[PDB]
């Protein structure tokens, strides 16, 4: 009753608990976080740098993904860094299921009350309109199986004409959209188009996506963000 | 060319 290809996904996606052990683990020393009051800028940074890290495992994973050479590969990932960020982020909320916080994959909380005394207009705006995509998700009762078909759809959403391997990544793009759209017809057969409804919550994620990265050069451009950061790696494109 | 994103990459 559900396509192979999510069956698939399903086994490569990590379970919320080791991604946050990971990441501690790699993130962790004493000034901020730990103490809760105030919050760590550049601890915070480092913690996207290392969520985008274990994006970029799962990638090298995956079907298809695997069987590209690095320059295809490297392609496709500078072309959707942004929203298979925003996505985790969103997917966790979603499963989080507190409208007054936010759950960040270390498993701190933060309140919402807290990021409008913290943050400036633009970092507001972009949290808050995240929130809002949540809601619209948990309305739509997204669920695991479609947040790893998204994800898989987001990594292959470059068209082919930019790639060396054509025929490969086109298969999955028609595989990845005919999953998404046969689970969603056969498990949620009451929300008519629950398909159409999830991809233009992806047009939404791709806005949000490029509000993030405004607000990552204007971070850069005030020379705040820590050197060697792998997001603006990814924002300079020059890989 | 080197590259943080290479180096995830290229196993290395
Ligand atoms: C490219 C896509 C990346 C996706 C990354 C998702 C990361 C989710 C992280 C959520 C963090 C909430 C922290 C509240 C901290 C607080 O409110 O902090 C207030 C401070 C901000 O102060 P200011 O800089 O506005 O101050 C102006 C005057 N001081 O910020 C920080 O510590 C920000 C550190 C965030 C590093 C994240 C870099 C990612 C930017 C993506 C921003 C995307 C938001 C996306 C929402 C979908």
């Amino acid at each position: 009753n559900v396509p192979e290809l999510i069956l698939q996904l399903l086994q490569l996606e990590p379970e919320e608990d080791q991604v946050r052990a990971r990441i501690v683990g790699c993130l962790q020393e004493p000034a901020k976080s730990r103490s809760d009051q105030p919050a760590p800028f550049s601890l915070l940074c480092r913690m996207a740098d290392q969520t985008f890290i274990s994006i970029v495992d799962w990638a090298r994973r995956c079907m298809v993904f695997k069987e590209l050479e690095v320059a295809d590969q490297m392609t496709l990932l500078q072309n959707c860094w942004s929203e298979l960020l925003v996505l985790d982020h969103i997917y966790r909320q979603v499963q989080y299921g507190k409208e007054d916080s936010i759950l960040l994959v270390t498993g701190q909380e933060v309140e919402l009350s807290t990021v409008a005394v913290q943050a400036g207009s633009l970092l507001h705006s972009l949290v808050l309109r995240a929130q809002e995509l949540v809601l619209q998700l948990h309305a739509l009762q997204l669920d695991r199986q479609e947040f790893v078909c998204l994800k898989f759809l987001i990594l292959f959403s470059l068209d082919v004409k930019f790639l060396n391997n054509h025929s490969l990544v086109k298969d999955a793009q028609e595989k990845a959209n005919a999953a998404l759209l046969d689970y969603t017809l056969c498990h949620y057969p009451h929300c008519g188009d629950k398909f159409q409804q999830l991809l233009l919550c992806l047009v939404e994620v791709r806005a949000l996506s490029m509000q993030a990265k405004e607000y990552l050069y204007h971070k850069h451009l005030g020379n705040e963000m820590p050197r060697n950061n792998l997001l603006i790696e990814m924002l300079q494109a020059k890989q | 060319h080197p590259t943080i994103l290479y180096t995830l990459l290229s196993p290395g």
